[PDB]
RNA sequence: GGCCGGGAACUCAAAGGAGACUGCCAGUGAUAAACUGGAGGAAGGUGGGGAUGACGUCAAGUCAUCAUGGCCCUUACGACCAGGGCUACACACGUGCUACAAUGGCGCAUACAAAGAGAAGCGACCUCGCGAGAGCAAGCGGACCUCAUAAAGUGCGUCGUAGUCCGGAUUGGAGUCUGCAACUCGACUCCAUGAAGUCGGAAUCGCUAGUAAUCGUGGAUCAGAAUGCCACGGUGAAUACGU
């Protein structure tokens, strides 16, 4: 049966489902190739899975929204861990090892008054 | 503020709204691109026979209490200054300040 | 690459090369030369002697060169003879289009003039 | 500026005063505080004092002044220069 | 069927509205859907807190609006007249449509 | 700072040679935040030098950088108006940065058509002491040795 | 075409709970307070951010938000109207925007957000215009309709270091819209023109992480008039030995 996982970074979510297959990888109906053009997108993708060595072992289905690029990539590796945590759980530590399983939790900071952005200050002079 | 400056904004109110119609009727007129420039000619000059003070433009927002002319918001329909003493006595309904 | 009476370059593309000309501008360039059928991308250089002349008969459609000089010439005078406001303006060599004139207004005052 | 569909812009008592001394022959100057209105071809050979702020500015117009405002001529502003 | 949107700046209040509403259709016998919650506006304000300059001292202030939709299904004529007659509390503003 | 509490954050690996040393190499590099364009023209310039060299692109990185890097460097200290130069050892990662540092600020500064190219041909000739950045060593080197009355 | 039948698993919405407490392990310590490290966990020692400003100082700012003692004017220091000025201009300073380019300019094609407003209002579709816009006209008091294709990014081609296919000031001609009315003195569109500027003397400012830097989006005021102010997301660094 499909293993399910949710993942969420940044600005983005993504929910991932996984199944034994022969290394068949899908995001939003589209290729990991066609989704990603940018290589480092890519290896994020790939890093847990590789870690592992289930690549070609196992069949994702993935979906994603909000964000941006590389916060769409951190989803994806959050749903995925969560995923292969959900179908194994004699992995655990090897992938906490690794720093896959903790949620980045860094937001964007708010403006606030007076200032220019979250903290740059305007310019002062003595006289 | 004077009491003048009132006196004028309650006047510039009722000639606004007694020659409202009319006015929405040559503009109508003047607006319009089928129709003769004879026409045309005779509905500008007769839009400016109207006392200036019925153009809703001549009005400025000023606060309902005090009459201070900087400052309005349109929710309210009061200044910065008495937003906020009225805001603080819990007089303004659901308002609180904000923290996110 | 003799038009109107100037020498345009070699070198370049038609499109970069047409607007030596003062009074033809990049649209300009772009619609004389469709109204021709030269590709834009093809220099001055590979170009044979009935197409230059095409190219000049097009060209002769605009107001261009001297004739641009002196319309703008008689019309800046028109201007300061009528006594308007935009004639004091030009006359004092200040700006005319209502900018500010409390600071700035260098490209119109010059170096500035001390004291 | 003014739009082509909406013609020009002129004042119906200076109209009024326009004609009223053109059919009755080039009269005193006519004074004006009207700055904002157009020049037609019937005011050609009239003197018209316009306001200025402070006084009346008289204008005599001609068959170049037909298209502008009048008061694009009486300036508001009295300059003679620095130090 | 009937829509029945109900607006409010406080929460327990129109949660208690909420409740009665739907307790008293249920008594006549229709069947009910919800109550859905709908996204919550806040609306924010930011002035000047000093009667001369001083730009940078000013304060914010926020409104809240909860909203809420109930879908009664399979209406019965003593279910309507029942509905118009709760007399809900002052503070919720409440539509009604069909 | 005063309290001494800071740690070491981590650095992610380089996309296609699985190296953490380029990827600090692309960071130096980047400007405005846009990573891509520094890591395309980074990897441009290595496949360049490692055709024109035939080595690889690592080990020929390594021999550029330890013929950059720094051995001993200066720190002022006032004492009655004027300063003491006191020479000091350099930490082997603050050895890494400043050759880094270095090497792309000399690349920089020069003439060619494109910055790949630029880094390229800089590196190279700093891969056998020819560039600006080994003549800048040169100096550190030379004015840590003049001062050495005043190594305790 | 989640387009339809359907499902309440999932994202999500909004009400109510659990959770982090030096809680446990080891060592030091004066058996104390506490300090250094480790396990589990989404989060570890104030997890991140905001609100919250003691007694007082500067006879600090505000009689022009308002309120008020005393003084002062009452055919005027009160009132009404038109026109003008607050927008000037040999010069000096503060805060900003745009540049001086190849980590770039231009052309064609294609991905990925958040937050917010709307009835004297937001306005689709279709037709006309190169363009700002004009005509007709659905839907919406809104997780439903409109605003409203996000930009930097990516692939292909060109330009090949030149005051240039960099830069966009000034100036001429022709218009659109709001408004009784764009001369003084509005914003915007099209054609033509193409200034200084090649990284800035003595001096000087901000910033310790989703921060600096850089790229877009919305709102209040408002008939029209943001490079300012207040908010929202994309990409995303260097360094801290020490006092
Ligand atoms: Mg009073
Ligand atoms: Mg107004
Ligand atoms: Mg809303
Ligand atoms: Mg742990
Ligand atoms: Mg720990
Ligand atoms: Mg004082
Ligand atoms: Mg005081
Ligand atoms: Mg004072
Ligand atoms: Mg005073
Ligand atoms: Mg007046
Ligand atoms: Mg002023
Ligand atoms: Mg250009
Ligand atoms: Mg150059
Ligand atoms: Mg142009
Ligand atoms: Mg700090
Ligand atoms: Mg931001």
């Amino acid at each position: 049966n499909q293993y399910y996982g949710t993942g969420r970074r940044k600005s983005s979510a993504a929910r991932v489902f996984i199944k034994p297959g022969n290394g068949k990888i899908v995001i939003n109906q589209r290729s990991l190739e066609q989704y990603f053009g940018r290589e480092t997108a890519r290896m994020v993708v790939r890093q847990p899975l590789e870690l592992v060595d289930m690549v070609e072992k196992l069949d994702l289905y993935i979906t994603v929204k909000g964000g941006g690029i590389s916060g769409q990539a951190g989803a994806i590796r959050h749903g995925i861990t969560r995923a292969l945590m959900e179908y194994d759980e004699s992995l655990r530590s090897e992938l906490r090892k690794a720093g896959f399983v903790t949620r980045d939790a860094r937001q964007v900071e708010r403006k606030k008054v007076g200032l220019r952005k979250a903290r740059r200050r305007p310019q002062f002079s003595k006289r | 503020a004077k009491q003048s400056m009132k006196a004028r904004e309650v006047k510039r109110v009722a000639l606004a709204d007694k020659y409202f119609a009319k006015r929405a009727e040559l503009k109508a007129i003047i607006s319009d691109v089928n129709a003769s420039d004879e026409d045309r000619w005779n509905a500008v000059l007769k839009l400016q026979t109207l006392p200036r003070d019925s153009s809703p433009s001549r009005q400025r927002n000023r606060c309902r209490q005090t009459g201070r002319p900087h400052g309005f918001l349109r929710k309210f329909g009061l200044s910065r200054i008495k937003v906020r003493e009225a805001a603080m006595r819990g007089e303004i309904p659901g308002l609180k300040k904000a923290s996110w | 690459a003799r038009i109107a009476g100037i020498n345009i370059p070699d070198h370049k593309h038609a499109v970069i090369a047409l607007t030596s000309i003062y009074g033809v501008g990049k649209t300009r360039s772009k619609a004389i030369l469709a109204a021709a059928g030269i590709a834009e991308d093809v220099k001055i250089s590979e170009l044979s002697e009935g197409q230059i002349d095409t190219l000049r008969d097009e060209v002769a459609k605009f107001v261009v060169e001297g004739d641009l000089r002196r319309e703008i010439s008689m019309s800046i005078k028109r201007l300061m003879d009528l006594g308007c406001y935009r004639g004091l303006r030009h006359r004092r060599g200040l700006p005319v289009r209502g900018q500010r004139t409390k600071t700035n207004a260098r490209t119109r005052k010059g170096p500035r003039k001390p004291i | 500026p003014r739009s082509l569909k909406k013609g020009p812009f002129i004042d119906l008592h200076l109209l009024k005063k326009v004609e009223k001394a053109v059919e009755s022959g080039d009269k005193k100057p006519l004074r004006t505080w009207s700055r904002r209105s157009t020049i037609f071809p019937n005011m050609i050979g009239l003197t018209i004092a316009v306001h200025n702020g402070r006084q009346h500015v008289p204008v005599f117009v001609t068959d170049e002044m037909v298209g502008h405002k009048l008061g694009e001529f009486a300036p508001t502003r009295t300059y003679r220069g620095h130090a | 069927r009937i829509r029945i949107r109900l607006k409010a700046f406080d929460h327990r209040l129109i949660d208690q509205a909420t409740a009665e509403i739907v307790e008293t259709a249920k008594r006549t016998g229709a069947q009910v859907r919800g109550p859905i919650p709908l996204p919550t506006r806040k609306e924010r304000f930011t002035v000047l807190i000093s009667p001369h300059v001083n730009k940078d001292a000013r304060d914010q202030y926020e409104i809240r609006t909860h909203l809420r939709l109930v879908d009664i299904v399979e209406p019965t004529e003593k279910t309507v007249d029942a509905l118009m007659r709760l007399d809900l509390a002052a503070g919720v503003d409440v539509q009604i449509s069909l | 700072p005063r309290r001494r509490v800071i740690g070491q954050r981590k650095i992610l690996p380089d996309p296609k040679f699985g190296s953490e040393l380029l990827a600090k190499f692309v960071n130096i590099l980047m400007v405005d935040g846009k990573k891509s364009t520094a890591e395309s023209i980074v990897y441009s310039a290595l496949e360049t030098l490692a055709q024109r060299s035939g080595k690889s692109e690592l080990e020929a990185f390594e021999v550029a950088l330890e013929n950059v890097r720094p051995t001993v460097e200066v720190k002022s200290r006032r004492v009655g108006g004027s300063t003491y130069q006191v020479p000091v050892e350099v930490r082997p990662v603050r050895r890494n940065a400043l050759a880094m540092r270095w090497i792309v600020e000399a690349a920089r500064k020069r003439g060619d058509k494109s910055m790949a190219l630029r880094l390229a041909n800089e590196l190279s000739d700093a891969a056998e002491n020819k560039g600006t950045a080994v003549k800048k060593r040169e100096d550190v080197h030379r004015m840590a040795e003049a001062n050495k009355a005043f190594a305790h």
